[PDB]
């Protein structure tokens, strides 16, 4: 199915069945890397847990005090069992 | 609160309640940490003395879990003004660190510039507290809750007889009969985003509750993050 060349902006194509599969270098997403990597925080929120601001025409995720950005950028972790802004739904 | 619903099993956690001489309440706070509640500066004029007591869900009865804490330091912002309201801010140290648990746990404190371009840009915030339930009715001995919607500046200055300064904000319905009311009053509004919520405001007050073309008023806490920050630093 790589045939067609479906995967766009010289995503890396892996082909299988009646199916194939891309790869996406630097600055896309979507099935064929036909979508752009999060450049704004208008969109999405940048795809950021929570703070989105820009640096370098670029989105950077940050979190709040109790929580710590994720190794992918974007997720937040709480550093305790009762960080700020969570419900305590306990039962 | 005037409509809206009471507080599901953990959802409201960062409410606090300031309780008189009495142990009645009489105004809400927001818990920003072990130590640290927000409230309105206005009602620091309406009790003799108060304490804050937290994991309160119904003050009909005792029902383990609520805790009430000293204030040790009271930090009310200097350009607090009686007439109008401005500067409607204050915040508290507490003589002892609250223990977070269930129903007990503090709002993030959002980013500025984030809160303003994404949160303050959100169709609705929350609003809580024991307040009335009714313009003229009696207090809910239940935590309650509220979302309201956001109501763009000239949308509030227009419907308000009474002076909209930039240390505030319009929340609430045109006619819908839901609002916060007195009691709620420094109480939380605080803004969901991914399931995360952030204090956005405080009740500050309005004219009437839930009143046709009046909206709710609330101190716009983004106006004052970095004087939290430096009052979360006092004794
Ligand atoms: N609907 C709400 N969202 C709301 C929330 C909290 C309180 C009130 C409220 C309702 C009726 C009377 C009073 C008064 C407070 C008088 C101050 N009035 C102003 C007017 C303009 N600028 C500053 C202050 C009371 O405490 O009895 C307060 C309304
Ligand atoms: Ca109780």
């Amino acid at each position: 199915q790589c045939e067609t060349s479906p995967c766009q902006n010289q995503g890396k194509c892996k082909d299988g069945l009646g199916e194939y599969t891309c790869t996406c270098l630097e600055g896309f997403e979507g099935k064929n890397c036909e979508l752009f990597t999060r450049k704004l925080c208008s969109l999405d929120n940048g795809d950021c847990d929570q703070f989105c601001h820009e640096e370098q025409n670029s989105v950077v995720c940050s979190c709040a005090r109790g929580y710590t950005l994720a190794d992918n950028g974007k997720a937040c972790i709480p550093t305790g069992p009762y960080p700020c802004g969570k419900q305590t739904l306990e039962r | 609160i005037v409509g809206g619903q009471e507080c599901k099993d953990g959802e409201c956690p960062w409410q606090a309640l300031l309780i008189n001489e009495e142990n009645e309440g009489f105004c809400g706070g927001t818990i920003l940490s072990e130590f640290y509640i927000l409230t309105a500066a206005h009602c620091l004029y309406q009790a003799k003395r108060f304490k804050v007591r937290v994991g309160d869900r119904n003050t009909e009865q005792e029902e383990g879990g609520e805790a009430v804490h000293e204030v040790e330091v009271v930090i009310k912002h200097n350009r607090f003004t009686k007439e109008t309201y401005d500067f409607d801010i204050a915040v508290l140290r507490l003589k002892t660190p609250i223990t977070f648990r269930m129903n007990v746990a503090p709002a993030c404190l959002p980013e500025r510039d984030w809160a303003e371009s994404t949160l303050m840009t959100q169709k609705t915030g929350i609003v809580s507290g024991f307040g009335r339930t009714h313009e003229k009715g009696r207090q809910s001995t239940r935590l309650k809750m509220l979302e309201v919607p956001y109501v763009d500046r000239n949308s509030c200055k227009l419907s308000s007889s009474f002076i909209i300064t930039q240390n505030m904000f319009c929340a609430g319905y045109d006619t819908k009969q839901e609002d916060a009311c007195q009691g709620d009053s420094g109480g939380p509004h605080v803004t969901r985003f991914k399931d995360t919520y952030f204090v956005t405001g405080i009740v500050s007050w309005g004219e009437g509750c839930a009143r046709k073309g009046k909206y709710g008023i609330y101190t716009k806490v983004t106006a004052f993050l970095k004087w939290i920050d430096r009052s979360m630093k006092t004794r």
